[PDB]
């Protein structure tokens, strides 16, 4: 059957749910920021100025 | 929900006495030291390094 081994991300304290299993582990950041789409401008050179 | 993992602990609270009970300045310092024999015996067990 299984192997025995270690849970090193199940939270087993007292008095503690242990239904998840990713509980002890970290968000991190990506590394990319989503800026918004530019907008430019056509009638800059059509006119008198 | 007084320990971290079982087996290992808790906090102990003890008490020393009535307070009307100990006017004289000298008699509440005998209760002081006769109370702390057994904090100084309780944290001991728990493998408190001294």
């Amino acid at each position: 059957a299984n192997v025995p081994g270690q849970k090193v991300g199940t939270d087993q304290g007292k008095g503690k749910s242990g239904s998840d299993a990713l509980a002890l582990f970290l968000k991190v950041f990506a590394g990319e920021v989503l800026t918004a789409f530019t907008r430019r401008s056509v009638t800059a050179d059509k006119h008198i100025v | 929900s007084n320990e971290n993992i079982a087996g290992l602990g808790t906090a102990s609270v003890l008490e020393v006495g009535k307070k009307a009970d100990l006017n004289t300045p000298a008699k509440l310092g005998e209760a002081i030291i006769g109370q702390l024999t057994i904090a100084r015996a309780k944290l001991t067990s728990n493998y408190v390094p001294a």
